[PDB]
RNA sequence: AUGAUGAGGUUAAUAGGUUCGAGGUGGAAGCAUGGUGACAUGUGGAGCUGACGAAUACUAAUCGAUCGAAGACUUAAU
RNA sequence: UGAGUAGCGAAAGACGGGUGAGAAUCCCGUCCACCGAUUGACUAAGGUUUCCAGAGGAAGGCUCGUCCGCUCUGGGUUAGU
RNA sequence: ACCGAUAGUGAACCAGUACCGUGAGGGAAAGGUGAAAAGCACCCCGGAAGGGGAGUGAAAUAGAACCUGAAACCGUGUGCU
RNA sequence: UAAGUUAUUAAGGGCGCACGGUGGAUGCCUUGGCACUAGAAGCCGAUGAAGGACGUUACUAACGACGAUAUGCUUUGGG
């Protein structure tokens, strides 16, 4: 049985990386708000 | 099916009634002085001389 | 006089130990050492150094004669469970008590 | 058959096979009540063969022991197993029982040649 | 099912083996002879044989330990 | 409480000798058994120290464990192609 | 004329952390020996764990599973039935 | 002999008390929170920000402090 989550480091970074984030203007809305919670990993 | 009520502790010790253990039936030994199971070698130093 | 030894946090369950603890209590010192060595059950082992500290106790600690003594009292009480889990059929996951014990043992000349 | 033993017809003759060899080899081996109760039959009617001794018996014998050596366990047979049991009449064998044994409770026993 | 209930525990036949039979299968290994050979024939209804009948202690039921009575009171009769 | 109840996850092990407080379950050995267009050999993802040697036995291991993919202490990855 | 560790911040603790989700995001639970560590030298049973003494202490059912220690629940002995 | 009546047994159970275990309520306490009053202050950044990664001690796993001058340096006052 396929399962929903095959792991993938270039997929994983290409959508949710740090780049990804500070390249749109919702994803510096994104780390500004997980920022603010003290969140100790903005973007992985 | 399911317990359609909860069982007592009156009794559920009356069931464990029978539920137990009985003494090893055991004899002694004539050459070693100690204890061992009847029909079974001299677990201490010793043999069976049966 | 009467002589005591503990033995604390044993891993097995109490209701698994007062089975074998039943056969000894009231007996002699010396009877209920085979007792419990000529038995199957898996608590035999522990009850009998139990049993042997407290008959090591009343030579040294309190001098008294070790041929005289019978098991005034032997019990088992509870301890701190352990909460272990076991995953079942169709994601759901049932628990596991893992069940300690103390067993007590006090031995007396009858004096 | 005559007794089962948790084991299959073939993995039992298998196992009967492998015991009775290790016997006549060791001489004196333990284990269980229940299977020393069925070597007791396997091994005595191997010793009648050795006493017989003919051609056809070595055959006929060669049929239910192992390949292993020492000799070989078909040679000890045939040789010192059945030139001392020359005038006994069966009994070859005795089985002691020993106790229960810790993880099973299994009466583990001895069993030897006399 | 387990126990229980039956046959027995050395002053013994209860089981296993071992000797002898019943029933089963169907004529063995080895050798000899006849064939180029596959094979066939002879000794020998042979030889193998779980549970069935008889006998024999050869081996194992050793040594030993537990439970279990002294018989209530009245009345009539003898 | 249900209750010492249901289960203990497809399958062949037997003995000998060790070690040890303790062995059906750990180490060595002989016999047997299983796969063999695969349960064998090599690598991409993916895991990320799980690899090795010396010690350990509280918890994990559906039992045991003197053992381990577990705990402690020291190590191990070498490019002009 | 605010709370007093189920309260008061989600967080009196090394918490927005174990973790859980592909992700945006969600989110706990965990206080207290003693006045001073004076935190049990030494002897005995045990392989160790754990005890029983003897000492520290005003107190050890104060021994780090540390103030007090209750109810459900689990046992051991017994008076009447 | 006869007729009749009655009792001890407790495998186990019920109630009452004595002594233990479990578990962590309650009492008392507080390293920290909540809601407010009066007075500073109400921006930082290309001279590189807020926020972080990696490191630094004789050991160092982590937290604070710090930055290849690294568990910190000089100098002027307090002590």
């Amino acid at each position: 049985v396929k399962r929903t989550y095959q792991p993938n480091k270039r997929k994983h970074s290409k959508v949710h990386g740090f780049r990804k984030r500070m390249s749109t203007k919702n994803g510096r809305k994104v780390l500004a708000r997980r920022r603010r919670k003290g969140r100790k990993v903005l973007s992985a | 099916a399911v317990p359609k009520r909860r069982t007592s502790k009156t009794r559920k010790n009356k069931r464990r009634t029978h539920f137990k253990i009985s003494v090893p039936g055991m004899t002694e030994c004539p050459n070693c002085g100690e204890y061992k199971l009847s029909h079974r070698v001299c677990k201490n130093c010793g043999s069976y001389n049966g | 006089m009467e002589a005591k030894a503990v033995a604390r946090t044993i891993r097995i369950a109490p209701r698994k130990v007062r089975l074998v603890l039943d056969l000894i209590r009231g007996k002699n010192a010396a009877e209920a050492i085979a007792i419990l060595k000529l038995t199957n059950k898996a608590s035999s082992p522990v009850i009998e150094k139990v049993l042997m500290s407290a008959l090591a106790n009343a030579e040294h600690n309190y001098d008294m004669n070790t041929d005289e003594l019978v098991v005034k009292e032997a019990y088992a009480n509870e301890g701190p469970t352990l909460k272990r889990f076991r995953p079942r059929a169709q994601g759901r996951a049932s628990a596991i008590n893992k069940r300690t014990s103390h067993i007590t043992i006090v031995v007396s000349d009858a004096k | 058959g005559y007794r089962k033993l948790g084991r299959t017809s073939d993995q039992r003759k298998a196992m009967l096979r492998d015991l009775a060899t290790s016997l006549i080899i060791s001489e004196r081996i333990e284990t269980t009540e229940a299977r020393a109760k069925e070597v007791r039959s396997v091994v005595e009617k191997l010793i009648t063969l050795g006493k017989k001794g003919d051609l056809a018996s070595r055959r006929n014998a060669a049929k239910t022991l192992r390949n292993v050596e020492i000799q070989t366990a078909l040679q000890k047979l045939f040789g010192e197993i059945a030139e001392r049991y020359t005038e006994r009449q069966g009994g070859y064998t005795r089985i002691l029982k020993q106790g229960p044994r810790r993880g099973d409770g299994a009466e583990s026993v001895i069993i030897e040649l006399v």
